[PDB]
């Protein structure tokens, strides 16, 4: 998967991520930029405007759970299909979230990472992260395979 | 389909790009070539090495076409017909590659214009670049 | 982005539908619900049973809504504004579902109009349904 | 993929009626016409400039028979599409780098071609069964991406 230099650049960067903000910003941006994803969060409350979404405490709360899920895949970069097998069954077997949406969220997270880290999010760093989010998207879609 | 708010978000964000459009175009390319190596097969004649002069020049051309698309956002198919012929008839680019470049452009913009890249503006730019991609990959001649 | 000829094909093809508007729309519906069962989650208030009078009637407006789209092909954003409100604003239909109904419409057409379903017409209808799909799934209002 | 027995019987009886000399060539031809960027993988096929050109192209016809034969092998190996397409998965994925959305497109073009040929006999239950097959085949073709 990740070359030694790749593996080390991603883990350095992940160390600086703000775990109480980034998760919520990526989900909020998912719900804003791809508004049909709102259909899966009717219980979460108000999603009627961009500012409404990014202020939603259930959005922020929920986003932290994804961030930790991503942090799991990083710690198990060789065994992702299993790390998310439960998650996979939930999203695939129970929720029927079309797996293209998995790719969408991973690319939003990459935008959010670029938004927070500026020039530190170099192309070589992004390339490593794109490998990661694709692996998470693929592991999460495993029940569809 | 761009809303009124979308169109003013894109024109103002693109305004703020300023004289860095070419820089940003080249960085988006570089990012796309490194993150998605399959896309390099569309430029077998390019020096693609890091800092390539050929990539910087191409980047400027992409920025300039995008700028033209921003200016003509209500009549993109007329304004982009030359580019649609090139990408849809001649090159025959797979539309997945436009999603990759559009994503890398959003990453580049987020990295350099953090104040501009609100969630609303992110959405508008996404729709803009998807609209451009639809024009350029559609054979409407 | 529909070309000149694509617009003629769609009108010629969809025109040959005629009074069967309701029948073909109902069957395309039926085909989607059977081949892609998740699409039924948008009709929990619907009796989807084979031969349902609701499905049957639903399918008629879609044919007619399609007919209306064919009637305002060059102005679908405005002509379909209300259907946009419903699918994009109210229902939040995921765009994949439109690709499924689109494919089932094409299947229905091929089965009931083999002589007209040339490759050219097939491509034109695919584009047109893709056009109708993006208008219906995006918020521009 | 899991087809019920009734679906397998239905699928198999329609398939037995397929013209093995042309359907594959119609499906590939339509793929090249409807999704023109796929032509990029077949430059060594010659004239692809018009739908008439593509459909009547002998190399698109010949190559369509091979594809059709691939689907035929899949139909007799539903329980193990993965292994059946092991070889081909590597070809399209590692050597060729075909984006796997194109696998889905071809399968759906094939379904369209079957509807074209069979009309009312291509009923919704029959389509539902074939959609399971072509999703099975597309998934397995994309396995060296998983
Ligand atoms: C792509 C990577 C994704 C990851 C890593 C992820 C992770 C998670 C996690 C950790 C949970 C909570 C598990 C639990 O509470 O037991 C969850 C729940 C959920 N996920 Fe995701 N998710 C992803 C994508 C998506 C997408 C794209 C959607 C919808 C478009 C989605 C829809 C949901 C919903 C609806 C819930 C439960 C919401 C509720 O409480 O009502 N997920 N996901
Ligand atoms: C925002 C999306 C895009 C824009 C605005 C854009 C714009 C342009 C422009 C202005 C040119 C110059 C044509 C000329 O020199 O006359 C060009 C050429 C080219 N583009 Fe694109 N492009 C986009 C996406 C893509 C993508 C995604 C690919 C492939 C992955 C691609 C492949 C090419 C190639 C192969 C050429 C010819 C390069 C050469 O021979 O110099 N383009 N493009
Ligand atoms: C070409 C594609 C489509 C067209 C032309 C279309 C057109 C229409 C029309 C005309 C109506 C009713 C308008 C009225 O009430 O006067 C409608 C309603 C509806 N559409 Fe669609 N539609 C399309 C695709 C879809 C898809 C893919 C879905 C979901 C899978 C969907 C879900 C619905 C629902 C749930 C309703 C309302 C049902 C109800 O009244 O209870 N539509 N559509
Ligand atoms: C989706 C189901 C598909 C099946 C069952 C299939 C099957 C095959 C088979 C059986 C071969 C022959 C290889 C050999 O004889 O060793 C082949 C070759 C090939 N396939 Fe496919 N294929 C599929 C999809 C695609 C798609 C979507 C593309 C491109 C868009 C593609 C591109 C090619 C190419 C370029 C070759 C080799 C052409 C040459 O001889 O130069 N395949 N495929
Ligand atoms: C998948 O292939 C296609 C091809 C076409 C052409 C298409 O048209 C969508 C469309 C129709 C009418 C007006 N506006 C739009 C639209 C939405 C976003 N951008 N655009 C413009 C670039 C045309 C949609 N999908």
């Amino acid at each position: 998967h990740l070359t030694p230099v790749e593996k080390s650049a991603v883990t350095a960067l992940w160390g600086k991520v703000n775990v109480d903000e980034v998760g919520g910003e990526a989900l909020g941006r998912l719900l804003v930029v791809y508004p049909w994803t709102q259909r899966f969060f009717e219980s979460f409350g108000d999603l009627s405007t961009p500012d409404a979404v990014m202020g939603n405490p259930k959005v922020k709360a929920h986003g932290k759970k994804v961030l930790g899920a991503f942090s799991d895949g990083l710690a198990h970069l060789d065994n992702l299909k299993g790390t998310f097998a439960t998650l996979s069954e939930l999203h695939c077997d129970k929720l029927h979230v079309d797996p293209e949406n998995f790719r969408l969220l991973g690319n939003v997270l990459v935008c959010v990472l670029a938004h927070h880290f500026g020039k530190e999010f170099t192309p070589p760093v992004q390339a490593a992260y794109q490998k990661v989010v694709a692996g998470v998207a693929n592991a999460l879609a495993h029940k569809y395979h | 389909v761009l809303s009124p708010a979308d169109k003013t978000n894109v024109k103002a964000a693109w305004g703020k790009v300023g004289a860095h459009a070419g820089e940003y175009g080249a960085e988006a390319l570089e990012r796309m070539f490194l993150s998605f190596p399959t896309t390099k097969t569309y430029f077998p004649h390019f020096d693609l090495s890091h800092g390539s002069a050929q990539v910087k020049g191409h980047g400027k051309k992409v920025a300039d076409a995008l700028t033209n698309a921003v200016a003509h956002v209500d009549d993109m198919p007329n304004a982009l017909s030359a580019l649609s012929d090139l990408h849809a008839h001649k090159l025959r680019v797979d539309p997945v590659n436009f999603k990759l470049l559009s994503h890398c452009l959003l990453v580049t913009l987020a990295a350099h214009l953090p104040a501009e890249f609100t969630p609303a503006v992110h959405a508008s730019l996404d729709k803009f670049l998807a609209s451009v991609s639809t024009v350029l990959t559609s054979k409407y001649r």
